Parts: structure tokens; sequence; C-alpha cells
């Protein structure tokens, strides 16, 4: 069934799941041609495909070649999603192969309960949450290997860097959609409060600054007050 | 002519017979239907006064064989048998036809209706979707389950219709995901038609049969069979153009047999307005298009 708010400590679980996010798959800057019509020129992307429980996020890379001479981009975009996706659990070891897998947007389930007709033992879900992933291309180590890339290109990262080594999952995963979701909400602000401090560096192994644990705190909060915020001056409150 | 004569009716009970349906009271003096028009398919039905639950009946043809109507009065229902004395049947359907204890099946000039609802159908399909091979005419009701649907008890009283699963291996290629999921032409063409069925006229066949079996019994298996075999046509965009012709005569008859009343649990609303405004096929079937529209535009 679907995820929300009530079964949330599922992600946590000794259950290996994937969630999935296709928002930056096929990305696009619109245009003026010279006779004054509107084209689109597609910049590469990512599928953002993460392990909630690990951070392990696989980063597959779409370059913009795979467009070339198709039509209906939007919904190819879903199918390649897929496909890619049932491609990186073929290509893991049984053992490490999920047992769900949380799409964020509900166009995706056909798409990849199609992909994925070869494993029936492997649970297609949606969710209820606003998840903030979308926010990924706003972490500048993220944005610069998609937009660099040449080739089709899978990349490996731990989205919570060191965290598990002193907080538990659940906290990590919560650290990460705070900080997604005020990038998502004011990315300038967001990103000015991750770096105010020079002294704090972000490890070259790592996406986030080297906080302490007082100085998460610090950050969480900030984050969290942008987050009302920025909610004020949208709706005025 | 052939004839389906009774015992005796010693229940109230409403029998049809194709698209008909009339009453006969308890004990009231009743020896079946004659004048019943050889060379099609037919279906006896019942529902008793007193249990609406339980539609029942037999399809059944004449030309293979003698077959009368007996109440068993331990299992409470009206079941056809087959007279093997062909002589001795031959000769009470003459006292039944001079005592005039029979009503005439409406041979009338002005119609096709029940020709063109069956004009696919044979008994020797319909006995391999309803399998008891001991008699030569096949029982439905309305709880009877399908094949399909037992998979998500007993399979002897299955209703054996061909499996159709859009999300399933036999339906989808490998490296033709996307192509064969939004455009079926390979799974209706190339599995069902040239695969399993062989030709049109028996898929043809088994989707009127599953209509019927819908419409008199509310067999809700056998409407999910219709409209999936609907709904594979039109999300093809590739069918034999003869086909498509002869599937909105097909549509067609159905929609205009249907009760006015029964549009609500028997039509589906995503189908129809996916195979009639969305799919491939939405300028492929005009005069079921335009009967639906002054029929039932509420459901659109
Ligand atoms: C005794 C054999 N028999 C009924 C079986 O017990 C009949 O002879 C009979 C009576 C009435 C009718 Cl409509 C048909 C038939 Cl076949
Ligand atoms: C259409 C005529 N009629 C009115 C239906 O309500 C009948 O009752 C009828 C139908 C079929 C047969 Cl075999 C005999 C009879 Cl009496």
């Amino acid at each position: 069934g679907a995820m929300n708010s009530s079964n949330y400590a599922e992600l946590f679980n000794n259950d290996i799941k994937l969630f999935v996010d296709d928002t930056n798959v096929y990305r696009v800057t619109v245009h003026k041609t010279f006779e004054g019509n509107v084209a689109t020129k597609a910049i590469n992307g990512c599928i953002f495909t993460l392990n909630p429980k690990t951070g392990h996020l696989f980063l597959k890379i779409i370059h913009t070649s795979v467009w070339a001479g198709q039509k209906r981009l939007s919904q190819l975009a879903k199918w390649k999603t897929a496909e890619e996706v049932s491609a990186l659990v073929r290509s893991l070891p049984k053992e490490e192969q999920p047992k769900q897998i949380i799409v964020t947007r509900k166009a995706m389930l056909d798409p990849l309960e199609v992909h994925m007709l070869d494993f029936p033992n492997i649970a297609i879900r949606p969710t209820e949450l606003r998840l903030p992933f979308s926010a990924a291309m706003s972490i500048d180590k993220l944005s610069d290997v998609v937009m660099k890339a040449t080739e089709p290109q899978m990349v490996l990262f731990n989205i919570y860097d060191d965290w598990l080594d002193r907080i538990s999952s659940y906290t990590a995963f919560s650290r990460l959609t705070l900080l997604l979701r005020a990038l998502k909400t004011n990315e300038e602000s967001a990103k000015m409060i991750l770096l105010s401090d020079p002294t704090i560096t972000i490890k070259s192994y790592h996406l986030w600054p080297s906080f302490t644990d007082e100085q998460w705190i610090t950050i969480e909060s900030q984050m969290r007050d942008l987050i009302l915020t920025e909610y004020g001056r949208k709706y005025n409150v | 002519m052939n004839t389906v004569p009774f015992t005796s009716a010693p229940i109230e009970v409403t029998i049809g017979i194709d698209q008909y349906s009339f009453n006969v009271k308890e004990n009231q003096p009743f020896h079946g239907i004659k004048d019943i028009p050889i060379g099609h398919v037919h279906v006896i039905h019942f529902q008793h006064a007193d249990n609406s639950s339980m539609r029942y009946g037999y399809w059944f043809d004449c030309r293979m064989g003698n077959f009368y109507i007996q109440y068993d009065p331990k299992d409470g229902l009206y079941k056809m048998m087959e007279e093997r004395d062909g002589a001795k049947f031959e000769n009470i359907v003459h006292n039944f036809k001079e005592r005039q204890m029979m009503v005439s099946y409406p041979k009338i000039d002005e119609d096709d209706t029940w020709y063109n609802l069956t004009e696919f159908v044979q008994m020797d399909k319909i006995r391999k979707i309803v399998r008891k091979d001991e008699n030569q005419f096949s029982y439905v009701d309305s709880s009877m389950t399908t094949v399909q649907e037992n998979e998500l008890s007993d399979p002897a009283h299955s209703l054996n219709y061909t499996v159709i699963n859009f999300k399933s291996r036999e339906a989808i290629r490998p490296g033709h995901e996307m192509e064969d999921f939004l455009d079926k032409s390979y799974y209706l063409n190339t599995v069902m038609l040239q695969g399993i069925f062989k030709n049109s006229s028996n898929y043809f066949g088994e989707l009127q049969f599953a209509f019927l079996n819908a419409m008199f019994f509310g067999n809700y298996g056998s409407s999910l069979q219709w409209h999936a075999m609907i709904e594979l046509i039109c999300s093809s965009a590739t069918v034999p153009k003869h086909m498509l012709d002869k599937l909105d005569e097909i549509l067609y008859y159905q929609i205009k047999t249907l009760p006015e009343q029964y549009s609500d649990i028997l039509l589906n609303e995503r189908v129809w307005n996916i195979c009639l405004y969305s799919s491939f096929q939405k300028n492929s079937l005009h005069n079921t298009e335009k009967i639906m529209e002054n029929k039932y535009p509420e459901l659109l």
C-alpha cells in the first residue's frame, strides 16, 4: 500500500528498500527561436535512487543524447527511469535486491511495475508524503557531476556522509529531508546557512559540511526557521 | 422449429429465453417454449419468485439434441435434461402442441437482435468455458467465478475464460516494455488472435458470451472479461480493419439490448470513456459511440 505519516518507520526496519525520484530525469531550458517561437533545450539529468536506511545513493545520470529523436519526452522520461531502475536491481546480488521500491510520484507506478515483472516479490509502492528530493540538484557536488557528464554514467554516493557513525537512520533521514526541504523553499538562504562559517569545510568524500553535533542543532534550527519564514512571506502570516 | 418442453412449473418463476423474460405462477399449467429459431445458440434461465438471489440458466443448441426442463424438488431448481428416446420426445411435444400449453417464442420478422448478439457464439466453445461434458448443454449462474478470479474455491464450477492481463509477461515483450504497454497490438494480434483464439470469430464469440453472461445472470466475472476484451482491441493501434467494423456492430447491439436500469454496475466508466474518447480506435466506433451518447451520456 501507499506510504504515509502512519507507516513512516517501516523505512528504517531491516527490509531493504529504495526510494526512486524521477523529477530531475528530464530537464529543459525553454527559450525563443529567431522566429519568436519557443523551443526547449534539454540538459543532463539524474534518477535519484536512495536507500533511506543506509544513505546509499545510486545517482543514474541521464545524458541528453538519450532523448535525441524521441517524441513525448515527459512520458518517455518515466519509462527510461523504470528501465534504469530495473537494470540496477538486475545488477545487484539477490540478497542486495530491495524488497520494496517507493516511487515519489504516482505516474511512475505502471512504468516500473511493467519493467519489474521479472521480480514479483518486489513491491512497488506510492507515497502520500511531499518529499523534497527534487532539490537534490541544489547539492553542488551532485549538480556538478550531472552537468559535466559526457555519457551515461552511474555514480554512487552516501547522502548521509558519515552521520550514521553518530546518529540513527531515522534521524539522518530527518536531517536530510530538512536540508532538502529548505533548499527547495529558498535555495540561496539555505545555502547561505550551510556556509556562513568558512572554517566548517566539506570533506572531499562528503556532500555536506563537517558539523559537530552542536553545530548540527544550530543548523537544523536555522533551517526550520527558514522554512517557517518562507511560509509567511508566501502566505502572509 | 424446435421446442424446450417442461415437466411442469411447480414454483412461481420468471423464465427468460435469450433477450425475453415472462412470469409463470405456482402450478399454472405451463409446459415450455415452442417455435425456437434453429441455427443459433440459446439461453433459457430462471429467477425464482422467492429468492431473487441466484439467477441460473442453461446454454444450449437444439441441433445437438432433445432437451427438456424438470423442476427437482431435492435440489430446488429447474434442471435441463436430455431425452435420448427421440421417438418418445417427438410424441409428447405433440400433446404439448395440441393442448396449447406451450407459449410461442416470438419469431418477429423485424428483428435480428438475437442473431446479432450471438453471431460468433458457438456451443462448442461455450462448453470449453463451462466444463461439464456429460451434458450437451451448459449451466451458468450469478455466483460462478472465473479462472482468473480464482487466482487472486471450486474450479469445476469455473468460467474458464481466456486470461487477459495487461501487466503480465504474456502481454509485454522484454525490451518493448513501453511500446507494448501503450500499444497492445502485439498482445492482441500475435498472442491472442494468432496464438490463442486462432481467428477473430473465436475471440468475438468469447466476448459476446461474456457480455451475455454478465447481463442475464449479472455474473461479475463475465463483465470483467467483456470489458477486458474490448479494452485490448481499443488499446491496439493496429487492428484488422474488418475486426473494427464488426466490433462496432457487436457493441452497438450489446448496448442496445442492455436494460436501461442496469447500466450502473455492468458498464465500466473507465473502459468506455477510454475506448470512445482517448484510445487508438476512438474514431472507429461510430455506431457504438452514437448510441452511447443518446442513451447513457451520464456515464461520460
Ligand atoms: C419418466 C420419463 N419422463 C420424465 C423423466 O422422469 C418423461 O417421460 C417426460 C415427461 C414430461 C416431459 Cl416434458 C418430458 C419427459 Cl421426458
Ligand atoms: C414479448 C412477449 N412477452 C411479453 C414479455 O414481457 C412474453 O411474455 C413472452 C416472451 C417470450 C415467450 Cl417465449 C413467451 C412470451 Cl409470453
